[PDB]
RNA sequence: UCGUGCCCCGUGUGGCGAAAGGGAAGCCGGUUAAUAUUCCGGCACCUGGAUGUGGGUUUUGCGCGGCAACGCAACUGAACGC
């Protein structure tokens, strides 16, 4: 469990979340 | 009216905050003496035989609790 | 005496439920969030919420009846029934066809898309709140972040361009008032935004500015309960900047 | 809607009709009353009949 | 113009000057601008940044080993669900003066 | 020993267990720039978390007000289709 | 035939548990000294677990799928025997006369019971032994 | 694949079976 | 959130009418010229409200025992029904 990948994959989720939030007569 | 048969019941009704005063009833001819104990609900009464212990049982009992003895006649 | 009732005093009593203070001050849930808001009621927990409603849940919303009471009185229930009827005469003038009565009309409605300011005046409302300029500059961190925020914001029909212009005019004013006394003191740039930090009369003021790009709103928040705190805001702001502005003899406003 | 009348209808807000005054009249000075105050630290008054 | 700071309730109920709920864990009311640390800075001192990347390390080592361990628990119910279950299906099987 | 038992600023990133609304507010997102994505100049600084989303949550912590979550669809009213007397009376 | 055998499903209609439904551990056809009469040792269900919906989170799905179990000794007289029956292997010698005589040994028992029936419940078979019986 | 411990419980609404749904009476308000 | 609505339910209709019907809860002793289950002393009770302490329950989440009749200081329970 490298903590540097599971902060870049925590931070991965929360932006993916981030942008699916903002987006005959 | 209550009855306590626990020394130590008694001894914690005594250091309850809600005990106003204490009294001891002598009665010889029955050979037995009664602390009687007054709480704002109840009166707590415990029952034992005369003996020299039993009225040790007074410096068992706390110090803030006032502790009268029973005069032979009710003076109104 | 007589026997008292079961549920006739102590918490049943002390508070209601959000659907019994609606239907209690005869509004709509959207006015009545709107009052609640500008005039500071406040949810509130009982000890038993079984005791105030059976049918409560964890996600019930409580107030306190005084505080139900006190609303009540609020002369912004007028000015909403008197803009919910001047609406129904704008709809039967466009219905029949009279398009110059339908404007004269809606002259009177006071749109903030036409005048840049809120649709109801809070002035009443600001005096109550705050009754001290302590208390508003005190408050004076969460107006100016708010109002610093929605400055960069697009327009939406909740908060619409001429009030954000409204929103930046009344923060560049701020910024004169604090360059031509020199009350700022400190700055930080952090990766959030920067950090401001003034002092005015003696009172620590710190607010924080985002940095001058594309904002995302998100679905996570209630954008239109914020528009209504962004109205609050700026009905303050106006008046803390022009006792500012007095307090220093300039004119007011700029 | 509630009531928002344009006048009042009555002017002057009137007094409280039985304020303390009114209510204590004077005390008893009957040798029961007499007797009262000094076996039950009591005191008794002629009060108004509409006083609780 | 217009200046403040210069039968209707006239006074306002206590209970609104009741304080708000804070949902904070100690109970004390929240800034509505905290003040920002040196770790938050966008060139932070290397005591700081170095600081915060290690409590936010452990928390990340903690929540993974949390969601594999809840991640194994539930493999282990359901293999047990499916050995019942065949089980069962096996046991049908067979079944067909004072 | 009950005496003693009896006798032995809040900050956003820890919040009680109770709940405020409709939901329990979940964990702030992480605001740290990892150490790939560090820049040497303000032009090329990432901003992080989102300020809105920060007055929002300030608002709810500091109990203003309490958290929702949006209703995208509200329930429709039930309502029966039937076509007109003038129309079912037209002849032709 | 005999048919009070083990893994025979029965209803209790006596007692605290009266309406439950039970598995037989253990026939004592011919008595004991203790209870001189034809009994058995039975594992039952005591809180039935409730109903899932489609549209429940996987959280109260996990939550109401809970099983209170309980252990007994019960007369024959007091059971009403079922055709279904409920073969589980965990449950072979659960529970026997000596278990009853220390709380221990029948808090263990009951945890036993408990993970089994949760096991054969998740499985989705004999679903007649997990709903309760309505009366 | 959908949960094993989901259930269908149809209701039979002829005579004397089940409680009748709530249909639209507007005919007979 | 198409933010200014939607859902559920049916049972009707208010009041008066008993100091002998129904009904929450107070006893003993003493006391006055004249009142007393009302006053005084002692010892209690009922109804309603708020909120603590002790104790209880819970990591097998909402007690345990008895074959049973049932017991034990506690031992969740809205709508709708019996």
């Amino acid at each position: 469990l490298v903590p540097e990948t599971l902060l870049k994959k925590r931070k991965s989720q929360e932006k993916a979340r981030a942008e699916r939030a903002a987006a005959v007569i | 009216p209550q009855e306590v048969s626990d020394i130590k019941k008694f001894i914690e009704i005594c250091r309850r905050k809600d005990a106003s005063s204490a009294r001891i009833k002598k009665n010889p001819k029955t050979q037995q003496i009664k602390f009687k104990v007054r709480c704002q609900r109840f009166l707590y009464t415990l029952v034992l035989k005369d003996s020299d212990k039993a009225e040790k049982l007074k410096q068992s009992l706390p110090p803030n609790l006032q502790i009268k003895d029973v005069p032979k006649r009710n003076k109104r | 005496g007589k026997a008292k009732k079961k549920g006739k005093s102590g918490a049943a009593r002390n508070y209601m439920t959000r659907t019994q203070a609606v239907k209690k001050l005869q509004l709509s849930l959207p006015d009545f969030r709107k009052l609640c808001i500008w005039k500071g009621i406040y949810p509130r927990e009982p000890r038993d919420r079984r005791k105030v409603n059976k049918s409560a849940t964890a996600s019930t919303t409580f107030y306190y009846t005084k505080d139900i009471q006190y609303l009540l009185h609020e002369p912004l229930l007028q000015k909403f029934r008197e803009q919910k009827a001047l609406e129904k005469k704008i709809s039967r003038a466009l219905g029949r066809g009279d398009v110059s009565n339908a404007a004269r009309l809606e002259r009177n409605a006071n749109l903030p898309e036409k005048t840049g300011k809120p649709r109801y005046t809070l002035n009443h409302i600001i005096r109550e709140r705050y009754p001290t300029f302590q208390d508003a500059l005190r408050d004076l961190d969460d107006c100016l972040s708010m109002l610093f925020l929605f400055a960069n914001l697009p327009s939406t029909t909740a908060v619409p361009a001429k009030m954000i212009a409204r929103c930046e005019r009344l923060c560049h004013e701020f910024q004169h008032y604090l360059i031509v006394t020199h009350s700022l003191r400190k700055s930080f740039l952090s990766i959030k935004g920067i950090y401001y930090q003034a002092n005015i009369q003696g009172e620590d003021i710190l607010w924080l500015v985002p940095y001058k790009f594309n904002q995302r709103i998100v679905g996570d928040v209630d954008f239109r309960i914020m528009g209504t705190f962004v109205e609050f805001y700026m009905t303050l702001l106006g008046f803390v900047n022009y006792r500012l502005y007095t307090s220093i003899g300039l004119k007011y406003p700029p | 809607l509630s009531r928002a009348p344009k006048y009042p209808r009555k002017s002057i807000p009137h007094e409280p009709r039985l304020d303390e005054h009114k209510i204590i009249i004077h005390p008893l000075n009957t040798e029961g009353a007499l007797k009262k105050i000094e076996e039950q630290n009591t005191l008794v008054f002629i009060v108004d009949v509409k006083a609780n | 113009t217009y200046d403040p700071w210069a039968p209707d309730p006239l006074k306002k109920p206590k209970t609104l000057e009741q304080k708000p709920i804070s949902l904070a864990a100690n109970g004390k009311s929240v800034p509505a601008v905290p003040k920002p640390t040196g770790g938050y800075s966008y060139n932070p001192a290397f005591t700081d940044y170095q600081q915060r990347l290690m409590e936010e390390s452990e928390k990340a080592i903690e929540a993974e080993r949390k969601r594999l361990q809840e991640l194994e628990l539930e493999r282990q119910k359901m293999e047990a669900a499916a050995r019942s279950a065949a089980e069962a299906e096996a046991a049908e099987a067979r079944a067909e003066k004072p | 020993q009950l005496a003693l038992q009896k006798i032995e600023e809040g900050d956003d990133t820890v919040l009680r267990r109770k709940q405020l609304g409709k939901f329990k507010l979940p964990e702030k997102d992480l605001e740290l720039v990892l150490p790939d994505e560090l820049e040497d100049s303000l032009r090329r600084l990432k901003p992080e978390g989102n300020l809105l989303k920060d007055r929002y949550r300030s608002m709810i912590v500091r109990g203003k007000l309490e958290a929702r979550r949006k209703i995208p669809f509200r329930k429709q009213a039930k309502t029966k289709l039937t076509e007109k007397w003038t129309f079912k009376d037209f002849r032709i | 035939m005999k048919f009070l055998k083990t893994s025979r499903v029965c209803l209790v209609t006596r007692g605290r548990y009266a309406g439950k439904k039970v598995v037989i551990i253990q026939p004592v056809d011919q008595g004991t000294k203790s209870h001189p009469y034809g009994h058995a040792l039975v594992a039952g269900i005591e809180r039935y677990p409730s109903k899932i919906t489609r549209r429940m989170s996987k959280a109260r799905i996990e939550k109401r799928s809970k099983i209170k179990p309980f252990i007994k000794v019960i007369n024959y007289n007091h059971l009403m025997p079922t055709r279904y029956t409920l073969e589980l292997e965990g449950l072979k010698a659960v529970i026997n006369a000596d278990t009853f005589k220390e709380p221990s040994q029948r808090e263990e028992a009951k945890k036993t019971v408990k993970k089994v029936l949760e096991d054969r419940y998740n499985s989705g078979k004999n679903r007649w032994f997990f709903t309760p019986l309505r009366f | 694949p959908k949960n094993p411990l989901l259930e269908k419980r149809p209701r039979n609404f002829g005579i004397g079976q089940d409680i009748q749904p709530k249909r639209n009476l507007s005919r007979m308000v």
